[PDB]
């Protein structure tokens, strides 16, 4: 149990060889993510987000689960803005990984996040009429992967999923 | 022109048709015979309902039969398991063309997580890739891991080889050799479920020695 006065601590502790640390330290960082705007742009100027993907892919499972936490929470309560640097270092790859896998928790939590960045794009779209968020997900596998999800077993996974194609694909 | 509605309908389509003994299960133009042979007593085994006094089975693999977060699925749910476990094994493990693989990961994926007879392929890079060619790839390497499973001796204590394991990114599959037949599992790809304190999800399943057989 622990505190720290400054940001570029936790940075160091994401790249320690124990991931007992890297989990907690992700676990932390998805706290600071769960907060507003400044806190979000906090972490995005201690160049976080980098490492944060970069561990959503290679870590184990128990760290990325953490990891994906923190990501989704940045496009739950982040600004069109912070969202778009997210998609820039390639977020949208990572989240579409997890849409495959058994934990039923870690699912929602990806498809919250794509959802996030798939209303964006809604946006975006006013401002060329297309979503451009669209195809990205599509060339990540990820709209395969939704419309696999559309057959889940868990009634809030299966809603999502049909509402996410009819809305924003089919 | 042609192939590609062909091998569109024999990739993208797990034919079902229910029978006596259990299933007939046609899909990338083989056929399987599917049982529901040993299923009665795997419940039975988990449950902890049987008449012997215990159960050297039940003993070996706590994980799936002593653990509350395990469940059990059809004998269906298992070959799907091995054919998603094959194109893994032998095909995704080297280093190949991207949208190639991305092709086989997608099948694999959906053989592995849903339990729909129909596949509609909306990602188009993998779409194009479709060919005669990687029909006849998948079917060998189908047929390698066949082999490869028929070569496992029943669990015993010496040094002989009874299981085959594949881990990916998002998942750990184990096929273990029994009396009942091939118990396939499929677990975290940090096999939680092994954890005895705590221990994670698993689901699992049996697949009868006959539905290989026929291919030795
Ligand atoms: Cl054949």
């Amino acid at each position: 149990i622990l505190n720290c006065s400054a940001l570029p601590c936790l940075l160091h502790l994401l790249s320690s060889p124990k991931e007992s640390i890297r989990k907690e330290a992700c676990w932390t960082v998805s706290n600071i993510t769960a907060g507003n705007r400044a806190q979000i742009q906090a972490v995005i100027d201690a160049n976080i987000f980098p490492v944060l993907i970069e561990i959503l892919q290679k870590a184990e499972f128990r760290t990325r689960k953490e990891a994906a936490w923190a990501i989704t929470n940045a496009t739950s309560g982040g600004t069109p803005e912070q969202i778009r640097y997210l998609v820039a270092l390639g977020c949208i790859k990572p989240l579409c990984d997890l849409l495959t896998v058994m934990d039923s928790k870690i699912v929602q939590v990806a498809l919250n996040g794509l959802e996030n960045i798939l209303r964006l794009g809604e946006q975006e779209s006013k401002q060329i009429g297309i979503n451009p968020y669209c195809a990205l997900i599509e060339e990540a596998y990820g709209l395969d992967k939704i419309e696999f999800l559309q057959s889940h077993e868990n009634q809030e996974i299966y809603q999502k999923a049909f509402d996410l194609i009819e809305h924003y694909f089919g | 022109d042609l192939e590609k509605g062909v091998v569109l309908s024999d990739l993208c389509n797990f034919l079902v048709s229910q029978t006596i003994q259990g299933w007939k299960v046609y899909w990338a133009g083989i056929e399987f015979d599917v049982t529901h042979k040993g299923m009665a007593l795997l419940h039975r085994l988990k449950t902890n309902d049987f008449a012997p006094a215990w159960s050297m089975t039940r003993n070996l693999f706590p994980h799936l039969f002593q653990n509350p977060n395990s469940t059990i699925e059809s004998p269906l749910w298992a070959l799907r398991v091995i054919l998603a476990a094959g194109i893994q094994d032998q095909l995704i493990d080297q280093s190949l063309i991207e949208p190639l693989a991305g092709a086989l990961g997608l099948i694999s994926d959906w053989l592995l997580t849903t339990n729909t007879n129909h596949f509609n392929m909306r990602t188009q890079r993998v779409k194009e890739q479709l060919s005669l060619k990687m029909l006849s790839l998948i079917r060998s390497n189908i047929l390698k891991f066949i082999n490869k499973l028929d070569a496992l001796h029943v669990v015993n204590y010496n040094g002989l080889l009874s299981s085959i394991e594949i881990g990916t990114q998002n998942h750990t599959i184990i096929i273990t050799r029994t009396n009942m037949g091939f118990l396939v599992e499929l677990q975290e790809p940090d096999k939680s479920a092994m954890n005895r304190m705590k221990p994670g999800p698993a689901k699992f399943s049996l697949l009868h020695e006959s539905t290989l057989k026929a291919f030795t």
